[PDB]
DNA sequence: TTATTAATTCCATATGGAGACTTGGTTCCGACAATATTCAG
DNA sequence: CTGAATATTGTCGGAACCAAGTCTCCATATGGAATTAATAA
């Protein structure tokens, strides 16, 4: 860090590196996350191509 | 100061009826010719640049132009992203960036009296980006004109319209719109152009020239104790580098004497183990030191009455004092003479920075006033038969005199790290036969005589350049 | 009355000091001192102190800009352990020995 | 004035300036510390050759 | 006995400061234009 | 169904500034410089 009288700033740690990568990773969960929000995409997409028909 | 007198009536002029000063003080009644932003210069608004993302760019703040108008890019990529440089990306891809259109006069709003009017002359090539704080003026009467009646002369008026504002001296494009240039100025410029133009590119030439072969003041002390003592200086800087010191117990107490174990003490005692190495002349000062005093540093008033007082900022690299006073006292110590510098004294610098600290100069300057240095010097008086005090002084700010005082000097607060006695007792440096010595002094002397002498036919030119716009423009 | 160098008008080296009175002879101690303990000579005794009765393990320099825009105080970390109860008594026999081996030589 | 986290200093003055003279001091008032100031010395000589003849 | 260092108090120097000052130009909130939408009777 | 809405975006104005660079002026023990009563002698 490098905080100063406006705020804080990110500098090249050399103390410590964080994990970034968790060890452990709910898989399934983020799937079914991304399939949640492809899916409202695409019934979004759905419901503009029937009012496009309409 | 001034007793500045003026009629309401005056406040009208400009559209934000302001009252400030300095304003009032720039109005004045007026009967010479006028002439405005039209038949002249025209501002042009901002634009974002199509930035390629393959190839290394330039870019220039504020801070990178100097007051002669000589920009000093940086060259940034998008490909390294470091977060050294992340606030200038981040600042590019805000939209603080443009591109001159190879003709205009970029002046900058923040604070416009240091000279920051810089000039993208027509034939030229490495297209430079530049930030928002900078107004693009493209002339219609040539850029070289308009950049030399800005510079020197239409100075007083371009200072005179800045917003103070609780802050910031600021530059506005609405304001830079209003000055009232005078036509003899431009009139008397542009009959001479055929040859102004031609006698300041000579002088610029040989400018550039000089600038060419102009040499720091610290690497040539830099060269020659590394070019004498056979040293590499691609490794004492490399080992500098890694920071993993590892001692045990028993290297504490070697040559210690405090029982110091700071971090910075046992690099410092790595690196003189690799200083010298080769070398086979060192000898503990100690014993070529006779005495050593501290000085006076009472309260000071900056351009006062009393007796003057040097500064820190007066030991440079050269082991020559600047002895070009500032501050001014007036207070009584009874004992005053043993203050009063005198020439042939040898001055370490006690208190700098972690890199400016133990700084030597030798006052070889004949000044028959007396002048007082601080408490923030140490006076050393060595024997003159085996040190040669300049050869001191020319080690103190080498190499030599930097990687040990950066990390043996001590304190708290490593914004005024302090040496002391004990430091300089304590202190092995290489002393050569008297007959090594007086080489490389002498070597160096020369080299920074030479480099002085072109520092002030720059600043001949320099100033041959301003005298003949004025007396063109007054002609 | 529970220090021992509790008059030297430095009582901010007290809390090391105290570091000693709250550990259990071999009890890891992490601190943020400031650098004046690791180089001015008027700390000398406290850094004997801590090369009496501590097992100094560990020093880390942190910037300037740590502390900032408080402060641009210099600080180290200071990572050591606590002797043992015959860590400490060697250390005594040993610096007596020693001792009393110097004060003959400066006799002599 | 010049302040700093250090005490002031002093200046030249361009508002206004100190007369300095107070313009109604009374004299005499002042000329007793004045005659104090040599009375208590020829005191301390008289205190002193007192016993310089003992 | 005439010394005596080893005890003292008294100032000029020396070391250090949760520092402090100074030249100069950078981030960034915050209005504010220009959207940025209209629905709504 | 004409509208100039409001509703955001994205961008000029502007900062009892304040991040960078680097010079300081002053408390405070010390230690030595003066004693002392000691100290043999």
């Amino acid at each position: 860090y490098k905080r100063t009288k406006k705020g804080e700033k990110p500098m090249p740690n050399d103390l410590y590196d964080l994990e970034y990568a968790p060890s452990t990773l709910d898989c399934e969960k983020v799937l079914s996350s991304f399939d949640i929000e492809i899916n409202a995409l695409e019934a979004s997409k759905t419901k503009l191509s029937v009012e496009k028909g309409l | 100061g001034l007793i500045q007198r003026r009629n309401f009536s005056t406040f009208a002029s400009e559209p934000s009826v302001r009252f400030d000063f300095n304003y009032m003080k720039s109005v004045t009644p007026t009967t010479e010719e006028y002439y405005t932003y039209k038949s002249l210069f025209e501002v042009v608004p901002s634009t974002v640049p199509t930035l390629d993302e393959s190839e290394p760019f330039k870019y220039a703040e504020i801070g990178h132009v100097s007051k002669n108008g000589e920009v000093f890019p940086v060259t940034l990529s998008f490909e390294d992203r470091d977060e050294l440089n992340e606030d200038l990306f981040k600042k590019i891809e805000k939209g603080d960036i443009f591109l001159p259109e190879r003709g205009n006069i970029l002046i900058s709003a923040i604070r416009p009296y240091l000279n920051k009017i810089v000039l993208i002359k027509e034939d030229d090539k490495t297209d430079i980006y530049f930030t928002k704080a900078f107004i693009q003026i493209k002339p219609l009467i040539n850029s070289r004109i308009l950049y030399y009646a800005l510079r020197t002369i239409f100075s007083e008026k371009i200072n005179a319209v800045s917003r103070q504002g609780k802050g910031y001296p600021t530059l506005k494009e609405d304001d830079l719109k209003t000055i009232q240039f005078s036509k003899k100025v431009i009139d008397n410029l542009l009959a001479k152009e055929e040859e102004l133009i031609s006698n300041i590119d000579a002088l610029e030439k040989d400018i550039k020239e000089l600038k060419s072969i102009q040499r720091s003041k610290k690497e040539i002390v830099d060269e020659v104790f590394s070019s004498h003592f056979n040293i590499n200086m691609v490794e004492l800087m490399a080992l500098d580098s890694q920071r993993r010191v590892d001692v045990g117990l028993s290297s504490i107490s070697s040559l210690n004497s405090t029982i110091r174990y700071s971090y910075r003490w046992n690099k410092m005692k790595l690196i003189q183990k690799y200083l010298y190495r080769d070398i086979d002349c060192i000898e503990p000062l100690g014993k070529y030191i006779l005495s050593s005093n501290n000085g006076w540093s009472p309260e000071s008033v900056v351009g006062g009455e009393g007796i003057p007082i040097l500064g820190q900022e007066h030991l440079e690299f050269d082991g020559v004092l600047n002895v070009s006073p500032t501050k001014a006292t007036t207070k009584t110590k009874n004992n005053m003479e043993n203050f009063f510098i005198q020439e042939g004294d040898l001055f370490i610098s006690r208190g700098n920075t972690v890199d400016l600290v133990g700084l030597a100069c030798v006052v070889e300057t004949e000044v028959t006033e007396d002048i007082i240095y601080p408490d923030l010097y140490i006076r050393l008086k060595i024997d003159e038969k085996v040190i040669h005090k300049k050869y001191l002084a020319l080690l103190f700010n080498s190499f030599f005199g930097r990687l040990y005082f950066k990390y043996v000097s001590k304190g708290k607060n490593q914004t005024m790290v302090k040496i002391s006695s004990n430091e300089l007792l304590n202190y092995y440096l290489p002393i050569p036969p008297m007959e090594e010595q007086l080489e490389i002094v002498g070597k160096i002397e020369e080299q920074i005589g030479a480099q002085n002498e072109i520092e002030k036919q720059i600043e001949e030119k320099r100033n041959q350049i301003r005298v003949i716009i004025e007396e063109t423009a007054r002609s | 009355n529970a220090f021992l160098f509790g008059d030297k008008k430095n009582s901010e080296n007290l809390f090391i000091e105290r570091y000693y009175q709250l550990l259990k002879e071999g009890g890891r101690l992490g601190v943020v001192l400031p650098e004046s303990v690791f180089d001015t000579t008027e700390n000398k005794y406290i850094r004997l102190f801590i090369f009496k009765y501590f097992k100094v393990k560990a020093v880390v320099s942190l910037p300037q800009v740590t502390f900032e825009p408080f402060t641009s105080t210099k600080t180290s970390l200071l990572f050591a352990q606590k002797k043992t109860k015959e860590e400490v008594e060697q250390w005594n026999e040993l610096w007596d020995k020693y001792g009393k081996e110097w004060s003959l030589l400066k006799t002599r």
